[PDB]
RNA sequence: CACAAACGCGUCUCAGAGAUAAUUAAUGAUUUAAUCUUAACCUAAUUAACUCAUAAUAAAUCCAGCCCUAGAACAGGGCACA
RNA sequence: CGAUGUUGGAUCAGGACACCCAAAUGGUGCAACCGCUAUUAAAGGUUCGUUUGUUCAACGAUUAAAGUCCUACGUGAUCUGAG
C-alpha cells in the first residue's frame, strides 16, 4: 500500500555489538552502538480487532537457537513456519497499511540514516542492591561516631501514620527489566553486516538481543514518508545499496581530513 | 435621546419627520422626532437639518434620513415602537459613516 | 458545667430541643390567597 | 404578535412593522372570577417543571421570559414560571426554543448529559468534595424551593436536597 | 404441583435474567431494583444461605439522567495507595471517562457489604447502549418498568394534545415575539 | 478586584451582577471600585 | 582501574492531545435599553493538577547436567553451527 | 510512673495551603523598568558557608526562590550526644 499521513512501520530485532566513536564534519565527537540484524522474520499477524481493536500487531523473531532446547509447543510453532527457533520475540503494533506475510525476512537497510529510533532492552542486572545504588539516597557520615549506619536507608517512614506507605523506596533488586531509549539519531547503515550505528547508549548488556523501531516522540511523527515502506525489499529494486549509507554531517572513514577556513 | 447624543450624529446630512397628528398611532414618530430635536444630538453636528413634515391626511407616519455614505435609511413606523426605531437608527446610521 | 449565661449559645438539653420545635409559631394561612381574590 | 421587517435595495434601507394573528385565550375559564392567568384557570400550585404545553405560552421565540406586565401573571406565579422554564430548558425540553445559528450545530460536544429538576446552572457550580459528615453534611439541591407548595398526592413534603 | 422431587427443587430455586432499560433513569432509582433482584429478595423463598439471586441486564446506561446539579456536585473519590494518589473526580467526568461506573458503583453501594457482595456483583451485566450478546439476549425472561416516568419534550406532543390545552392569557397585537 | 463580605456600590456610575454563583460590583468609570462577594 | 568487570569525575536520552480555576469577551431575555448567563442556546480566550493517546510487558507446560554480561535461594538466558 | 527514653543535628521524608519560586489574572497614588496589594493554582522546587549545643538570631556569598506550618516540638528496635 502507499504512505498515509499517520502511518506506522514494522521494527527489527537486533543484537548489540559494543560500542564506536563517530565524527561529525563540524568537528563534534560523538559515540554510537553498533546493532547487528541476525536473522530476522515476522513470525505471525494478528489482525486489528483481534489485538488492541486499534493497530494490528506483527510478531518478530530474533537470532536464530538450538532446536532441541526448546519445547514441543514452540518448535511446533516454526514447523508449520519453516523457520528455524528464534532466540527472542517482540509484538510490534502496525498500521493495517504496513502490515507483511508471515515468513519475510527484514533487514538492516530498513532504517535510512538519518532518522531517530527507539531501542528497547532488557537492563543490565545488578542484582538485589542496596539503597544507595539503587535508588541514591547519601547514606550517613562515615566517621564521626556513627555505628553501624553508613549505609542504611534511614528514617523509612512517619510516626503517626504507622504504617510504611507502599510507595517506599527500599533495597532489592535493580536492574533486570525494559527500558526504552527515545530520541536516538540513526548515523551509519552497514549494508554487507546488517549493522545500524545509533547515537549514544542503547539499554542492554553486549551481546544482548534488542528491539528497534521508528521513534514514537512527537517531533520525529511524520519522518516515515521518506522510508522503504512496507518495509525494505532487497529483491526488488534490483539495484545494490553502497556498502555505506551516511548522514550529511558524518565524516567518513576516508576523507579531506577537514580544514576550517 | 443620550444614546443618540453619545454616538456622534455628524455623519448624517438631512432627517425630516412625516407623520399625521390626528391618528391614533403615531406617539411613537413623535417620540423619534423629540429623541433627534433635543440640544445634545442638534448640536453634535451643524451641517445637519430637520424638518417636520405634519399633514392630516397622508395617513402613514414616516421617518427619512440621508447620510453621506450616499445612503438612504427610511423606517415606516406604523406599528414600530420608540426605541425599535432609535436603536435601528443606532446600529444602521453609526456602524455606516 | 457552664454559667447559666453565656457568650456561646449552649446548646440545650435533647429534650428542651424537642419543645422549642414543637412550640413554633405557625402562622394562619388563608383558604384563598387575597391576591388571587377579585 | 407583531413581526418587524428589514429590507435593502439599492442603497436605501426599509424597516417596517407588520401586524400577524394572535391566538386567543380559550373561550370558558373556570375561575372567572380570577385575577391571575393561573389562577381562573385553577392552575395554582399544579403546574410543575414537566408541563411544557402550560410553560411554552409564556417565552419568547428564542427561549427567554416573557415580561410580566404584558402575561398579567401574579408575581408570585411570575416567579414560580421563571423557575420551571429555566429548570425545563435545562432538562432538555423545549428543543424548538432555542436561538437558530447555523454554524455552531455542527461543532458536536460530548452528548448532552441528561438531567431533570436543575436548580442552578451547570456552568456555575463547584463539585463538593468534601461532602462532611453525618451531622455537618453538605446536601446537594434538587428542584427550588418556589414549587414546595405544589399540591402533595402522596402527603409527604417534597425532598428538596440530597 | 406434582413433580418430581429433583425438578421440583430445580425449579424452585430457578435463576431468572431480568432486563432493566437506563434510558433517562436516575442511576438510584435503578440500582434499587437491581440490588433487590440481585440479592433475590424478591423471591418469597428468599433467605440469605440459599445463593437465590438473579441475573440483571441493565442496558442503555450511558443514557442516564441525573436530578439537579449531581452531575456537577457528586464526586466520586479513590486511593491508588501510593503517596499523593489521592483522586477524585466529578460524577460527570467519571461518565465521560467509563459509561458503565456510575450505575455499577451506585448498585456495588446499595448491595449488603458481606462477602456476597462480590459473588451478586457477578451476576449483574450492564451495557452502555443496546448492543447485548445474543447469548445473554437468549436467557432474557422479563423486562421491569422503568422506574421514572419520562416527561416528554414539547415536540413529543400530539398537535390534538395541543389545542386540547388551553391558551390561558391573551397577547397583545402591538406587543411583538 | 477585593473579595468583600458586603458588597456596595461606591459611585453612580457601579453597577451590581450575578455570574459564577456569585454576586459583583463592576465599575466602568473606576476601576478601584471592583468588587466580588465571598 | 594489577579479573575479561564494576564505576564517575565521563557519555546518552527526556514528549503529543483533551480537561479546567480565577479572569476576560460575543449573542441575549426576566427588566422589549443595557447586561459574560447559580437565564437559555451555541460560543470564544484562558494556570496547575488530572485523565488519555502513545510506549513497555505480552509464544501455557523440554529441561538432567554444563555455561552466563541472570542470579542470595528459587527462578531466567544460552548449549545445531564454529 | 510492673518506663508512652527528652533538645538540636544526620538520613528519609508523608501532608496542609494561610504561595517563597515557577503559571494564569483583577486594582493601583500601574507610563516603562521596578514594585505594593488582591484572586486562582500545592505536579515540581526552596543553596553553600563563618560563630552558637543550639532551634531562633547576626554576618559572607549566592539563588527563580532560599515559604509558613503539621506529622509523639515526624523520624534514637536507623545514626549522632555538642546540650
Ligand atoms: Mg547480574
Ligand atoms: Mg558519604
Ligand atoms: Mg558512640
Ligand atoms: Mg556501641
Ligand atoms: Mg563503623
Ligand atoms: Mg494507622
Ligand atoms: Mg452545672
Ligand atoms: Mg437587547
Ligand atoms: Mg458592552
Ligand atoms: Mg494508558
Ligand atoms: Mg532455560
Ligand atoms: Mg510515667
Ligand atoms: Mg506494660
Ligand atoms: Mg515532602
Ligand atoms: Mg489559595
Ligand atoms: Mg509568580
Ligand atoms: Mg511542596
Ligand atoms: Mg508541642
Ligand atoms: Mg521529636
Ligand atoms: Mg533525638
Ligand atoms: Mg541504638
Ligand atoms: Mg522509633
Ligand atoms: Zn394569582
Ligand atoms: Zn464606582
Amino acid at each position: 500500500h502507499p504512505w498515509e499521513p499517520g502511518s506506522s512501520r514494522v521494527g527489527l530485532i537486533a543484537l548489540k555489538l559494543g560500542m564506536m566513536p563517530l565524527w561529525t564534519k563540524d568537528g563534534q565527537k560523538h559515540v554510537v552502538t553498533l546493532l547487528q540484524v541476525q536473522d530476522c522474520h515476522v513470525l505471525k499477524y494478528t489482525p486489528k480487532e483481534n489485538h488492541n481493536g486499534r493497530m494490528a500487531a506483527l510478531t518478530v523473531g530474533g537470532k536464530t537457537v538450538s532446536h532441541f532446547h526448546k519445547s514441543a509447543s514452540i518448535l511446533e510453532f516454526y514447523q508449520e513456519l519453516g523457520l528455524p527457533p528464534k532466540q527472542k520475540v517482540k509484538i510490534f503494533n502496525v498500521t493495517e497499511n504496513a502490515v507483511i506475510k508471515p515468513g519475510t525476512p527484514l533487514y538492516a537497510a530498513h532504517f535510512r540514516p538519518g532518522q531517530y529510533v527507539d531501542v528497547t532492552a532488557k537492563t543490565i542486572g545488578k542484582g538485589f542492591q542496596g539503597v544507595m545504588r539503587r535508588w541514591g539516597f547519601k547514606g550517613q557520615p562515615a566517621t564521626h561516631g556513627q555505628t553501624k549506619t553508613h549505609r542504611r536507608p534511614g528514617a523509612i517512614s512517619t510516626g503517626d501514620v504507622a504504617r510504611v506507605w507502599p510507595g517506599t523506596k527500599m533495597p532489592g533488586q535493580l536492574g533486570n527489566i525494559d527500558r526504552t531509549a527515545f530520541g536516538l539519531k540513526v548515523w551509519r547503515i552497514n549494508t554487507k553486516h546488517n549493522i545500524i550505528y545509533v547515537n549514544g547508549s542503547v539499554p542492554g548488556h553486549k551481546n544482548c538481543l534488542v528491539k528497534i523501531k521508528d521513534s514514537k516522540l512527537p517531533a520525529y511523527k511524520d519522518f516515515c514518508k521518506n522510508l522503504p515502506f512496507p518495509t525494505y525489499f532487497p529483491d526488488g529494486d534490483e539495484e545494490a545499496l553502497p556498502e555505506d549509507l551516511y548522514d550529511e554531517n558524518v565524516c567518513q572513514p576516508g576523507a579531506p581530513s577537514i580544514t576550517f577556513t | 435621546a443620550a444614546a443618540l447624543a453619545r454616538l456622534g450624529l455628524r455623519a448624517v446630512k438631512q432627517v425630516r419627520v412625516q407623520f399625521c397628528p390626528f391618528e391614533k398611532n403615531v406617539e411613537s414618530t413623535r417620540t423619534f422626532l423629540q429623541a433627534v430635536s433635543s440640544e445634545k444630538v442638534r448640536c453634535t453636528n451643524l451641517n445637519c437639518s430637520v424638518i417636520a413634515d405634519v399633514r392630516h391626511d397622508g395617513s402613514e407616519p414616516c421617518v427619512d434620513v440621508l447620510f453621506g455614505d450616499g445612503h438612504r435609511l427610511i423606517m415606516r413606523g406604523a406599528h414600530l415602537t420608540a426605541q425599535e426605531m432609535l436603536t435601528a437608527f443606532a446600529s444602521h446610521i453609526q456602524a455606516r459613516g | 458545667g457552664s454559667k447559666a449565661v453565656t457568650r456561646h449559645r449552649r446548646v440545650m438539653h435533647f429534650e428542651r430541643q424537642k419543645l422549642m420545635a414543637v412550640t413554633e409559631y405557625i402562622p394562619p394561612k388563608p383558604t384563598i390567597n387575597p391576591r388571587c381574590l377579585p | 404578535f407583531r413581526e418587524v421587517v428589514e429590507i435593502l435595495d439599492g442603497k436605501t434601507t426599509i424597516i417596517e412593522g407588520r401586524i400577524t394573528e394572535t391566538p386567543q385565550e380559550s373561550p370558558n375559564p373556570p375561575n372567572p372570577t380570577g385575577q391571575c392567568p393561573i389562577c381562573r384557570w385553577n392552575l395554582k400550585h399544579k403546574y410543575n417543571y414537566e408541563d411544557v404545553l402550560l410553560l411554552s405560552q409564556f417565552i419568547r421565540p428564542h427561549g427567554g421570559m416573557l415580561p410580566r406586565r404584558i402575561t398579567g401573571l401574579c408575581q408570585e406565579e411570575h416567579l414560580k414560571i421563571e423557575e420551571c422554564v429555566k429548570m425545563a430548558h435545562r432538562a432538555g425540553l423545549l428543543p424548538n426554543h432555542r436561538p437558530k445559528l447555523p454554524e455552531g450545530f455542527v461543532p458536536k460536544s460530548k452528548p448532552r448529559l441528561n438531567r431533570y429538576l436543575t436548580r442552578w446552572s451547570p456552568r456555575s457550580v463547584k463539585p463538593i468534595y468534601n461532602k462532611g459528615h453525618r451531622w455537618n453534611k453538605v446536601r446537594m439541591p434538587v428542584g427550588s424551593p418556589l414549587l414546595k407548595d405544589n399540591v402533595s398526592y402522596s402527603g409527604r413534603p417534597l425532598l428538596l436536597y440530597h | 404441583s406434582s413433580f418430581s422431587k429433583a425438578p421440583q427443587q430445580w425449579a424452585t430455586f430457578a435463576r431468572v435474567w431480568y432486563l432493566l432499560d437506563g434510558k433517562m433513569q436516575p442511576p438510584g432509582k435503578l440500582a434499587a431494583m437491581a440490588s433487590v433482584k440481585l440479592q433475590g429478595l424478591h423471591k418469597p423463598v428468599y433467605h440469605q444461605l440459599s445463593d437465590c439471586g438473579d441475573h440483571v441486564v441493565i442496558m442503555n446506561t450511558r443514557h442516564i439522567a441525573f436530578s439537579g446539579n449531581k452531575w456537577e456536585q457528586k464526586v466520586y473519590s479513590s486511593h491508588t495507595g501510593y503517596p499523593g494518589g489521592f483522586r477524585q473526580v466529578t460524577a460527570a467526568q467519571l461518565h465521560q471517562k467509563d459509561p458503565v461506573a456510575i450505575v455499577k458503583l451506585a448498585i456495588y453501594g446499595m448491595l449488603p457489604k458481606n462477602l456476597h457482595r462480590r459473588t451478586m456483583m457477578q451476576r449483574l451485566h450492564l451495557f452502555p447502549d443496546e448492543d447485548i450478546p445474543e447469548d445473554i439476549l437468549k436467557n432474557l425472561v422479563e423486562e421491569l418498568p422503568q422506574p421514572r416516568k419520562v416527561p416528554r419534550r414539547l415536540d413529543e406532543y400530539t398537535q390534538e394534545e395541543i389545542e386540547a390545552f388551553p391558551r390561558v392569557w391573551s397577547p397583545p397585537e402591538d406587543y411583538r415575539l | 478586584f477585593k473579595t468583600k463580605g458586603v458588597l456596595k456600590k461606591r459611585c453612580r456610575d457601579c453597577y451590581l451582577v450575578k455570574r459564577r454563583g456569585r454576586w459583583f460590583i463592576y465599575c466602568k468609570t473606576n476601576p478601584k471600585h471592583k468588587q466580588r462577594q465571598m
